[PDB]
DNA sequence: TGATTACGAATTGC
DNA sequence: CGAATTAAGCAATTCGTAATCA
């Protein structure tokens, strides 16, 4: 009845509009005020809804698989990626398509991306592709703006966009193999393209393009590849050498890739991407036993146990190697940030994000133990039940709890004095 | 259109085909009060009583109610001046005016606006006494009002004290606003935004919003 | 003025508000006094700098204190301490409403603010000075200094009172009666003025009498009057017109008594009596204030009360009168509704229930038989009470069953002698209640008469005078005044407000003598918490005498023992895995020492966290400690009242105040675990709930298995603290003053929060008592700490458990010894249920009765008592379906209406909808009604039921059965039939039975 | 056409 | 003729109907 109601109403309506690109916060506001307008009012056209499956359809066409048919307009033309696909809204956080979580980005890609939120009103979302932990973003829908200033807005704050084409048709042209081959060359890049997305000059709706066959090929080798710091990708080889790339570990144990055997696959021009829909245990101790038992599935990743130690402290923080403990305190105070960032956190997530440990699996192995803590230091641990040791991300982890504990020790009487 | 006699005046109720399943119980229960109302002088003039009955309840959306008559120029619709004197129409035409943008309008009638249907909750008064036939027209109120609200989708009540307990006289839940009387002390039907709220509330239902604007008469 | 006792407080709603005080002197004049009524808020001393328009007026309250309560959750013991403010504060009084962005203590009353500031009680009696007191008519004075005028306080004393009774009844021909056309054929009163008289007089309409029937009743002593003026009261009967006495009504009603009381009077009586003379006359009822300014009219205005739990929902209807000249207009409809639990709640059900007393019969013969009734009968005024209703009683029911008529009644100087017209009865003594009446009222005014006239006057007479007989049973004026006194509230709002309210006073006086202020700065957030500890039954049958013990209110000692209050938390501290755990406990132990700070350990807040603590500090004493003690004082000092007492009466209505006192204690600790209430603190209930586990398991461990061998008592585990280590002996070896001979040994069977029951190997009852107060001296003593204390409540024989809250026994008190007299107790079981039947109660406990005979006696061959109770079961349940003998009245069941459902179809609703839709007795939302089941007769025995709330009917009272309709006898023998099955042990007969006769699957437990 | 589980409502004991 | 300060907690059983499964 009053203006703070009217407000309510409106910033409610607008949260329906957009649901299906929605996050655990804005579903939990929106149920919130559905309450407070069902409390008031006696009686609400929509209801609270809980199950929310994120989808992106409605700005998109069914894929086309075969040779068509093209003529009006202007044609701007972008590529498609490979690897998961995470879609960001307005003061929200990455959610993943079809099983919306809230993914944990760095802090330029979480800068960079509000800075170009904040640039307009009307971003309805921005598309986003991980590969190989390499963020590129892919695509951005609006009712007012098209894909080329937002684009060139992104590349002058700092993150890649994708090389866009603009270009013109007149006559009848059956958009066929050959063109869409001339038209990926023309594009000039290297990393993995899968489909192409072309909008005409008005139009909301997206179609995109699809031109593949089947094959089938023998599998070799399942073997780790580093693409960073104790970060692992899986792979497998060909009898003729050839690379099948794979999105994700989740994707292996979901596609359930055997050693030494045959496998369907759709090949491109260039490369070829693994087929998913063909137990889980059975698996997921499979592939360690056959890549090496020194491997612990971190996420969607695979990393390593090695013995670690001082200078994987320092690394993190982003501060000057050392290897003397009394340098661990000299720079920190001089650091403007650095020591606000170890004071904000606790003593167990820092020494837990040092090794990379993943927090579920490592939460219930220190939840299925027992400790003797004296001077607020660990010095005794033991396990209680043996039930957890099956998984063997737990066994991995178990294996260097010694190097855990030492940097706990250390953090936790270096904290003493930083504060 | 179907018409029934009843006993006492006007002696003929015409009603529309939407308020079949209530004219019986509606006779049943004139039959009983005609005769002590009609003992004394009343607005609007018993033929104006039932005239409302002749509008299509399929084709609307929400209802705007008051608690009674105007006590002196009953015409037989709700909130109708057609000279513009009374206050609430006058200051319901301001809030309107105000809302939309027009300046020069020279008198406004809510009967004319496609989805909204004015009602009067006791459908007499007696001349300079307010709420003088409250007694006679309970049942019958409470019959017409709960059978509105079953077609309409927003209800909106003009008068915090007169409808202070109208969830307990409704049955099935409905979507109910009630905000200040337009004549209310203090000028607080000024700062009353329930027309956009409505609207509001409306396309938040997938319904269509009210023009306010189509109400005004030159 | 001088000396004056307060009587009623009330306001104005004119042009200018004003409050009234309605006080009487020692001789019996009235005197009124007008206050200036103003808008109190409470502003910090920059902001009363600060105020751009200067206000009213503003005075000191010196130096406060003002503390956050808001609680967060906390991962490290780096705990920020709580935000507190010290500054001088004001008090402003406004007399329009203002509105000030930075007020505090927004959360009280206008009337409250003016009491506690003013220093005045509303139930007090005062030495007012005329130096400030200014008289403006007669009987009004005027005060703008209040604080001066009531400074002197006077010891109470007695002062005279009014009153009036009335009821009427109105004529009607197949249905609930309408103003529009049907008139009004009696009205009675019950009139008491100043000097003590009372006076009875009933009215009766002799426009539907013939002439020659209005002469033989003048003839016959009544008197005929025309006009207002020539009646007196003095007179029984008189009968004249409808608008004779409606004026006689309407001039009865504006006098200026102290109570107005009816039954169902604010929906019924005086709506009729305003709306008939309306139509009638032009005439209306006018209350005028003590002033003579502001002049209203008589017109019932309707209060609805939703719901606190989910989608809200109206759950209650209540109506009252707006009448501004002092007088409290009282129905005991809504008093005895919110007071007690019944059935069903009409005058006759109240009235069976309130007087009864049993009786023994002196003489036979013929279709009559007298009895007498005496002390030495029921009880020590019982027979008292009987009496004093006889005087205007006609029909008194014998055995719960029989209706009877009055033909002689004679009142001896102590009881009663009443001679009745029922057939002959062989035993001693049999129960005499005041109940319904085998009269039908619509016959009677079909062929009207003037013995149907005198017969429907004695009956409204008595309708009238069962008004003050309820009235002086229940106690209304002694809760009345004592509420006034306690929740410093009007008298006319004290049976008004729930608990929310009635604690404000006492809450406010605590924090303006404490000068402290709590304000909230975040959102409320509710989780689900646990609550009390019931253990399971290890046994059905016991044979041995069972000692219960019950803690001396266990919450509110709980919360006085740990100082929980929302501003006395130190923190929560929680962590996800064990590691911090250990890191936190270590730290904790030495950061918060245990002889000031309690640490109490509770159920994980969410599912991710794995451990929570709270801490509490005990230096300060808090706000809800203080408040509980206040009550427990109250409750203490009408527990010894009613000790004192020697009536039945006094006993009754002490002990009724009483348990409303526990109930208010209680309701503090509910309203500390309510979300929408401004006491609300989520850890001090979780602590206050975690601490009574605590306490129940170690009682209960501390009994089970402890013997007594010669003159020494041994307990089963250690006696410590605990929550900390205590400088009290830990010996479980104490000393007993029993007789050395005695050996015994001790267990533990069952328990409930507050309550162990405790297993003794005797079956005498004057050594088990003995027993149990010595144990209970010695756990006080030895085992308890601090303000724990627990009482030896009675002992059980026979006890019988079905489930975990459901048992029976015969009681033995505490003071009580061998020869006397069991009292049965049922907890749970079906029979004190409203919901179950009536004919189920007897089934249940004759078959009960049985079964314990032969287990008694003992056979149990192979399965011979299952055979012989299912044989019985079904010849019993045969020919009852062949009879048809059993009324309708055994099979109605009573629910109640309401408005909170989720979904809006809930068939329960839908039937009570259409009722008031066919019907003109309309069903309110917080009303009780009865109901059965009904199908056609021509329906044979079903085997599969598929629909049942379809038979639902509600049953009128009105109410015939059709020749097409029978009692759907399905359903109640299907329930009784699995009650029973539970109670045998065999498990193949009884499925094969029931399916024979319904084809179900019995449940087990 | 059985079997089983889950949910809401009503009432009682703390 | 105009207006207009409410609200205790959880544990336990019994019954009918809707929803899901051999
Ligand atoms: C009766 C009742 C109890 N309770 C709670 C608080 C009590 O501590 C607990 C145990 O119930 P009771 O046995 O009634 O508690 P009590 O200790 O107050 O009894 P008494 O002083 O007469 O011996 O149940 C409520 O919350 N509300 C109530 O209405
Ligand atoms: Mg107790």
């Amino acid at each position: 009845t009053s203006s703070a109601d009217l407000t309510n109403l409106k910033e409610l309506l607008s949260l329906y509009k957009s649901l299906r690109f929605s996050d655990s916060v804005a579903i939990e506001k929106y149920n919130s005020l559905v309450e407070w307008g069902t409390s008031t009012y006696w009686k609400i056209g929509v209801q609270k809804v809980t199950n929310v499956e994120t989808s992106i359809s409605d700005y998109y066409d069914e894929v086309k698989n075969k040779p068509f048919n093209i003529d009006p307009g202007y044609y701007i033309f972008l590529p498609v990626y490979f690897g998961s696909v995470f879609i960001y809204s307005k003061g929200k956080n990455m959610v993943e398509l079809g099983s919306g979580n809230s993914f944990q980005i760095p802090d330029e890609i979480r800068s960079a991306c509000n800075k170009v939120l904040d640039s307009d009103n009307g971003i309805d979302f921005l598309r986003f592709v991980l590969l190989n932990n390499r963020w590129i973003m892919e695509d951005a829908i609006s009712k007012y703006q098209s894909p080329v200033n937002i684009f060139k807005l992104a590349s002058e704050y700092g993150l890649n966009i994708p090389n866009y084409l603009e270009i013109e048709i007149e006559e009848d042209t059956l958009f066929d193999d050959e063109l869409y081959s001339i038209m990926e060359r023309s594009f000039d890049d290297t990393f993995p393209k899968i489909s192409i997305s072309y909008i005409k000059l008005g139009e909301l709706k997206r179609q995109v393009v699809d031109f593949f066959k089947f094959s089938f090929m023998y599998i070799e080798s399942i073997k780790v590849d580093r693409i960073g710091d104790n970060i692992f990708i899986p792979s497998v080889i060909t009898k003729s050498g050839k690379k099948i790339l794979v999105k994700d570990v989740d994707h292996l144990i979901r596609s359930k890739v055997r050693e030494h055997t045959f496998v369907k696959v759709k090949k491109k021009n260039t490369f070829s991407i693994l087929y998913d829909y063909d137990t889980r245990g059975e698996v997921i101790k499979r592939i360690i036993d056959t890549i090496g038992r020194d491997y612990y599935v971190n996420g969607k990743y695979f990393s390593k146990v090695g013995i670690a130690g001082l200078k994987q402290l320092t690394n993190k923080l982003d501060i000057n190697e050392c290897a003397t403990v009394d340098e661990l305190v000299d720079e920190i105070n001089k650091s403007g940030t650095v020591k606000r960032k170890i004071k904000n956190q606790s003593v167990f997530d820092l020494s837990r994000e040092c090794l990379g440990y993943p927090e579920a699996d490592f939460i219930t192995l220190v939840n299925n133990m027992r400790f003797k803590i004296e001077n607020c230091k660990v010095v005794n641990f033991n396990i209680e039940n043996t039930n957890c040791l099956n998984n063997p991300s737990i066994e991995t982890i178990y294996g260097n709890f010694n190097q855990f504990v030492s940097i706990f020790n250390t953090v936790t009487d270096v904290k003493k004095r930083l504060f | 259109m179907n018409s029934v006699t009843i006993s006492h005046a006007p002696y003929t109720i015409t009603y529309h085909d939407d308020w079949e399943p209530v004219m019986s119980q509606l006779v049943e229960f004139y039959n009983e009060v005609a005769s002590w109302l009609l003992r004394d002088e009343t607005s609007p003039i018993p033929d104006k009583f039932f005239i409302q009955l002749k509008q299509p309840l399929r084709n609307k959306r929400v209802c705007v109610c008051g608690i009674d008559p105007y006590p002196k120029d009953g015409t037989g619709v709700p909130f109708e001046s057609p000279n513009f004197t009374k206050k609430s129409i006058k200051e319901i035409a301001s809030s309107i005016s105000r809302l939309t943008g027009v300046i020069d309008y020279k008198g406004y009638n809510l009967n004319i606006i496609d989805g909204v249907i004015p009602w009067n909750y006791y459908l007499s008064c007696k001349l300079g006494e307010t709420k003088s036939h409250a007694i006679y027209w309970d049942k019958i109120s409470k019959l017409l009002l709960q059978h509105i609200t079953k077609h309409v989708s927003v209800l909106y009540c003009l008068g915090k004290t007169d409808f202070s307990n109208i969830r307990a006289k409704l049955e099935s839940p409905v979507t109910t606003i009630v905000g200040y009387h337009p004549a209310a002390r203090d000028h607080q039907f000024e700062k009353d935004r329930s027309f956009e709220i409505i609207n509001v509330l409306l396309e938040l239902d997938n319904k269509t919003p009210i023009n306010w604007a189509q109400g005004f008469i030159y | 003025s001088m000396d004056v006792r307060c009587i009623n407080w009330f306001e104005s709603h004119g042009e200018n508000r004003f409050l009234y005080l309605k006080s009487r002197c020692r001789n019996g004049e009235t005197v009124f006094i007008r206050f200036p009524h103003y808008f109190y808020y409470v502003v910090t001393d920059e902001i009363y700098q600060s105020l751009s328009p200067p206000p009213f007026n503003a005075r000191p309250m010196g130096k406060m204190r003002t503390i956050d309560i808001d609680e967060t959750i906390s991962y490290n013991l780096d705990i920020k301490d709580r935000k507190c403010s010290v500054a001088d504060m004001w008090l402003i009084e406004e007399p329009k409403k203002r509105s000030i962005q930075n007020a505090t203590m927004d959360e009280f009353f206008n009337i409250s603010w003016f009491y506690i500031s003013n220093g005045i009680s509303p139930d007090g009696c005062y030495s007012l000075d005329e130096q400030y007191l200014t008289k403006i008519n007669n009987g009004c004075y005027h005060c703008d200094d209040p604080r001066n005028c009531f400074a002197k306080e006077i010891p109470r004393f007695d002062i005279p009172r009014s009153y009036l009774f009335l009821d009427i009844e109105c004529h009607f021909d197949k249905k609930f009666p309408s103003v529009f056309i049907n008139p009004i054929s009696h009205t009675s009163y019950c009139y008491i003025d100043l000097s003590g008289k009372r006076l009875l007089f009933t009215l009766i309409n002799e426009e539907m009498l013939t002439e020659q029937e209005i002469q033989e009743a003048v003839d016959r002593g009544c008197l005929r009057i025309q006009s207002l003026m020539e009646m007196d009261y003095e007179r029984e009967l008189v009968l004249c017109s409808e608008i004779v006495l409606l004026r006689i009504a309407k001039q009865l009603l504006e006098l200026t008594f102290d109570y107005v009381v009816t039954f169902n009077g604010h929906n019924f009586d005086l709506r009729y009596i305003t709306n008939r003379l309306e139509l009638l006359t032009g005439e209306k009822i006018i209350f005028r204030s003590p002033d003579k300014k502001e002049a209203v009219h008589l017109c019932i205005y309707e209060r609805n009360q939703s719901s606190h739990k989910g989608v809200c929902g109206m759950a209650n209807t209540t109506f009252h009168v707006n009448n501004n000249n002092g007088t409290i207009f009282f129905d005991l409809y809504s008093f005895i509704q919110k007071s007690e639990k019944l059935d069903s709640y009409k005058l006759d059900s109240i009235s069976k229930n309130a007087f009864s007393c049993m009786g023994k019969v002196l003489n036979r013969g013929v279709r009559e038989m007298t009895f007498i009734g005496d002390d030495t009968t029921d009880a020590k005024g019982k027979a008292d009470t009987f009496a004093k209703v006889l005087t205007t009683g006609n029909y008194v029911t014998v055995d719960e069953d029989i209706i009877c008529k009055v033909i002689r009644k004679d009142i001896l100087e102590n009881g009663f002698k009443v001679v009745l017209s029922c057939p002959t009865l062989p035993n001693d003594i049999y129960k005499l209640s005041f109940g319904k009446d085998d009269i039908d009222l619509a016959q009677m005014y079909k062929d009207y008469n003037l013995n149907i006239a005198l017969d429907m006057a004695r009956y409204c007479i008595h309708d009238a005078c069962l008004c003050q007989y309820l009235w002086e049973y229940y106690g209304v004026e002694t809760k009345t005044d004592a509420g006034a006194a306690t929740y410093v509230l009007p008298q006319s709002m004290v049976f008004e407000y729930r608990a929310s309210t009635i604690i404000k006073g006492p809450l406010l006086k605590l924090l303006l003598e404490t000068k402290t202020i709590l304000v909230r700065s975040e959102t409320k957030q509710k989780f689900p918490y646990e609550g009390g500890k019931v253990f399971a039954p290890k046994q059905k049958m016991f044979s041995n005498n069972v000692l219960i013990f019950d803690y001396n209110s266990l919450y509110p000692n709980v919360c006085i023992f740990g100082n929980l209050s929302p501003e006395t938390l130190v923190g929560v501290v929680v962590s996800t895995n064990r590691l911090e755990e250990e890191i936190n406990n270590q730290l904790l132990l030495q950061k918060y020492p245990p002889p000031r700070y309690i640490t109490v350990h509770c159920e994980p807040r969410l599912p991710n966290l794995i451990s929570e603590i709270a801490i509490f500090d005990r230096s300060i004493e808090g706000t809800i400690p203080r408040l509980l003690r206040t009550f427990l004082a109250e409750r203490a000092r009408y527990k010894k009242m009613l000790k004192q007492a020697t009536s039945s009466t006094e006993k009754a209505i002490y002990d009724s105040m009483q348990y409303t006192y526990k109930i208010v204690a209680n309701s503090v600790y509910g309203l500390m675990g309510f979300r929408n209430s401004a006491l609300y603190s989520y850890a001090s209930a979780k602590s206050c709930t975690s601490i009574g586990r605590r306490m129940i398991l170690y009682l209960e461990s501390v009994l089970n298995g402890a013997e007594l061998s010669n003159g020494m008592l041994r307990f089963a585990n250690t006696l410590s603290n605990p929550f900390y280590m205590d400088d009290r002996d830990i010996n479980p070896i104490v000393k007993t003053s029993l007789p050395i001979d005695y050996r015994f040994r001790f267990r533990s069977v069952y328990g409930d929060t507050d309550s162990v029951f405790t297993e003794i190997d005797s079956q005498d009852v004057d050594k088990s008592i003995e027993i149990a107060k010595e144990l209970e001296r010695l756990i006080n003593s030895r085992v308890l700490f601090n303000n724990f204390k627990i009482e030896f409540e009675a002992v059980y024989k026979n006890l019988i458990m079905q489930s975990k809250k459901k048992y029976t026994t015969m009681k033995y008190s505490a003071s009580s010894n061998s020869k006397s007299v069991p009292e049965r107790i049922n907890k749970g079981t079906s029979e004190t249920r409203r919901d179950v039947s009536k004919f189920h109660k007897n089934m249940i406990k004759t078959y009960k009765t049985r079964l314990s005979e032969m287990l008694s006696e003992g056979r149990m061959n192979s399965n011979q008592v299952c055979i012989d109770i299912l044989r019985s079961l079904e010849t019993d349940l045969r020919s009852e379906f062949d009879s048809r003998s059993s009324p309708l009245e055994l099979f109605m069941l009573s629910r109640m209406h309401h408005s909170n459902y989720k979904s809006a179809d809930n068939p329960n609703m839908y039937l009570v909808t259409e009722y008031n839709k066919n019907n003109p007795e309309t069903i309110e939302l917080g009303e009780r009604y009865y109901f059965a089941y009904i199908c056609p007769a021509n329906v044979p025995w079903t085997k599969k039921l598929v629909n049942i709330k379809t038979y639902e009917t509600i049953i009128d009272r009105s109410f015939k059965l059709g020749s097409n309709q029978r009692i759907f006898y399905e359903v109640y023998f299907k329930r009784l039939t699995s009650e029973i099955v539970n109670l045998l042990d065999n498990k193949v007969l009884c499925i094969s039975f029931f399916q024979r006769m319904f084809g179900s699957r019995p449940t087990f437990y």
